[PDB]
């Protein structure tokens, strides 16, 4: 449900709560603009049929 | 007075060791006051600040008779061994360059010449006053010294200084080379 | 340098008629034209006081002390130094900015185009900047250096300021790691 | 009585129970607008809830001080046993006065934010502001300075 | 809105002082307002010419070095602060890149602002995200050169 956001450890017999980590900004801009590239790139294509 | 001088000086020693703001340690020696002119008790009293500066117990403890002598050093003497221990940490953080200012409590210890557990302790009295800053990682076991504050006022101190200064001469030529070198057809 | 030549009547009468022309323009202080700090200097500072309200000495030089301004801003101090040294009377240095009314401003906006430190309007401008910090960088060490030699050979006073701050910048420590940025535009060039 | 308390260097909590106790805690007077101190009614309960106290300020000067602590070495610190230690942090830390982790397993206690690697870079480039800013000044220091050769 | 005037007293208008002016240099009348030139020119003065002369150190000291201004160039600003403004101007992209998917369809003609604007995206929408990855670029790339720089210095 993530209505504490850890996770639970049936293996050792331990509660762990999720700690803040570093940074997942850096990967979710990357993410954003290749997506936005790729509706890009096929309209890119079809123009380009005409030279060959 | 030759008497006078005498009696002052050898007041302003005590008080100097017991200090928990000195760290003109190296100031009392340059002075020729005390160097100059020595009596029997005046013996002592520049050893001890000797004995200080070098941080360790084994220089510190032969001079132990005089602990008896006064009892201003005699009765507080856990601020005396808390700054010896915390005098050698500070000349270990500044022999050392940029690289590192952190030292292990292992390291400390053998500088102190006093017990692990107990040095441990010490460390975090002088943080707790405010003399050093930094922070204490016991799963590392280093002190990290963030801040480190002026040091003991003698010519090897001067030197320290100038070796930092000289390696960052050449460090920044080379440097300054490489940020010249990108894009150079473009400044404008 | 302990003969010189000094009009003081002549400071009392500026200061009233500078006053018709702005009004941001009353007696300040006096300035110094270099090259160092004298000793000279502080005869001239104490007498000042007096004529002006309380002046500043500020030492305006026709060559870069740095790479900067050309400008120290001073006030006279009296500080302990021990080594073997009595009490100091010397001349504290103050940081100075530039700054300017809206009069000034227009006339330099239009007159300039030249380089700068920067312009901005390039990613190529901004490298120049760069250039000149760490070159500044490089002056202040030379100076620093030759003193540190000449404190242990003579005794000269030490001054509580300059131990502690070059102390600072060997205690801070440096780091430093991951960085990146973004590729979006290759897209872009290839759609012009 | 003043004076560990206002130091925020390391008690323990044993030798301030016996050191009070002899001077403080007889609390005589002629007054009887008080005599409370540890002397009245009211006064036993007072000394009780002072354990707790003392305690919780070593955990206090701790956290700053520390980033990091083994748990083993926090509760000889404290006076206090090593499930007491790990629950009266949690209690802390919810009520929010310090932070700590705890490990229930004796492990460790991390006063610090959650660590990064990002964080560290970033005091970094704080320290390096302040750095350019000391090197300016200290140079027109130097010019005076160099002049003067009368007064060593 | 500088010029140099001389004055015209009824002696100098019969001596023919005013086109006397013009020679010996490049000749200037002035413009501001309608009514203020032909009144002026009258009655008030004749006109004549400014130029300037600023010498090498003037403009040394015009420039304004200034010592952070250069030392800014070298310091290093938040990592977070990087991550954060990558997410940002990314998020100013995604806006464009809407009317930026339309335009690019059908670009099979002549001029691309054209182009563009008649598949949807006012002006240019390649431009705009341009623009705004260029300013995250500059912050970031310079701060990245800076920074391995400093950190093996200083220590």
């Amino acid at each position: 449900d993530k209505k504490f956001h850890g996770i639970l450890d049936q293996g050792e017999g331990v509660l762990i709560i999720f700690d803040e980590p570093p940074v997942d900004k850096t990967y979710e801009a990357a993410l954003e603009t290749i997506q936005n590239m790729s509706k890009v790139v096929d309209s890119l294509y079809n123009k380009a049929k005409k030279l060959t | 007075p030759v008497s006078e001088q005498q009696e002052r000086a050898f007041t302003l020693g005590l008080a100097g060791l017991l200090g928990e703001g000195v760290f003109n340690f190296g100031e009392l020696l340059m002075h020729p006051v005390l160097e100059s002119l020595r009596n029997t008790d005046r013996q002592w009293l520049i050893d001890t600040l000797y004995a200080f500066n070098s941080g360790d117990v084994d220089r510190f403890q032969t001079l132990k008779s005089a602990w008896g002598q006064q009892p201003d050093l005699a009765a507080n003497e856990a601020q005396l061994l808390r700054k010896i221990q915390l005098l050698c940490l500070m000349e270990m953080t500044f022999t050392r360059p940029a690289n590192h200012r952190q030292l292990t409590f292992e390291e400390i210890a053998k500088s102190a010449k006093i017990t692990v557990n107990k040095v441990e302790l010490l460390v975090m009295k002088a943080l707790s006053v405010g003399l050093v800053r930094g922070s204490i990682d016991e799963v590392d076991k280093r002190v990290h010294m963030t801040w480190v504050q002026p040091r003991v006022l003698d010519l090897q101190q001067i030197k320290g200084m100038k070796d930092r200064l000289e390696l960052w001469c050449t460090d920044v030529k080379s440097m300054e080379l490489l940020v010249e070198h990108q894009a150079q057809d473009i400044l404008t | 340098d302990s003969v010189w030549f000094l009009d003081h009547d002549y400071l009392e009468n500026m200061y009233g008629m500078f006053k018709k022309v702005n009004a941001r323009e009353r007696i300040v202080g006096w300035y110094h034209t270099g090259p160092k700090l004298h000793k000279n200097d502080i005869a001239i500072n104490e007498l000042m006081k007096r004529y002006c309200p309380n002046s500043v000495l500020v030492i305006i030089d026709v060559k870069p002390k740095d790479l900067g301004l050309p400008t120290e801003a001073y006030i006279s101090v009296e500080e302990v130094h021990d080594d073997g040294t009595p009490t100091s009377k010397t001349f504290e240095h103050v940081t100075s900015e530039i700054g300017a009314e809206e009069a000034e401003e227009v006339g330099v906006e239009h007159l300039l185009r030249d380089i700068k430190d920067t312009t901005v309007g390039t990613l190529s401008q901004r490298i120049t900047n760069q250039v000149h910090g760490l070159k500044g960088l490089n002056s202040k060490l030379l100076d620093i250096r030759t003193y540190l030699e000449k404190v242990a050979s003579g005794k000269l006073p030490i001054n509580h300021h300059i131990i502690y701050q070059l102390q600072d910048v060997f205690n801070l420590l440096p780091d430093a790691s991951l960085q990146e940025f973004v590729k979006a535009f290759y897209l872009k060039t290839n759609d012009q | 009585l003043l004076k560990l308390f206002t130091t925020m260097e390391l008690m323990r909590w044993s030798t301030l129970v016996e050191d009070y106790g002899v001077e403080l805690r007889k609390g005589s007077s002629e007054t009887p607008a008080t005599d409370v101190f540890s002397s009245t009614e009211e006064g036993e309960k007072r000394w009780k809830d002072l354990k707790n106290r003392v305690v919780e300020h070593n955990i206090r000067i701790m956290a700053k001080y520390y980033t990091r602590i083994t748990m083993k070495r926090m509760a000889q610190l404290l006076d206090l046993s090593v499930d007491e230690s790990e629950a009266f942090l949690s209690n802390l830390v919810v009520n929010k006065t310090i932070f700590a982790k705890v490990d229930r397993l004796a492990g460790v206690i991390n006063f610090q934010r959650p660590k990064d690697p990002n964080n560290l870079l970033n005091d970094w480039s704080q320290k390096l502001n302040s750095l350019m800013s000391l090197v300016n000044k200290t140079t027109h220091l130097i010019a005076k300075e160099e002049m003067i050769h009368n007064l060593q | 809105v500088i010029d140099a005037f001389r004055l015209i007293n009824a002696n100098m208008m019969v001596l023919g002082h005013e086109p006397r002016q013009t020679t010996s240099n490049l000749g200037h009348l002035n413009k501001p307002s309608i009514q203020a030139l032909i009144h002026g020119l009258n009655r008030h003065y004749y006109s004549i010419t400014i130029n300037y002369r600023k010498n090498e150190l003037e403009q040394k000291m015009l420039l304004n070095l200034h010592k952070k201004s250069w030392m800014e160039g070298l310091t290093l600003q938040d990592y977070s602060e990087h991550c954060k403004h990558n997410e940002s101007v990314v998020k100013e992209m995604l806006e464009l890149a809407k009317n930026y998917n339309k335009a690019v369809e059908e670009e099979d003609k002549m001029t691309p602002e054209q182009l563009a604007i008649k598949n949807v995206g006012k002006q240019d929408p390649k431009r705009h995200l341009e623009e705004h990855v260029d300013v995250l670029m500059t912050s970031n790339i310079v701060q990245c050169l800076a920074a391995m720089l400093d950190t093996v210095v200083f220590k």
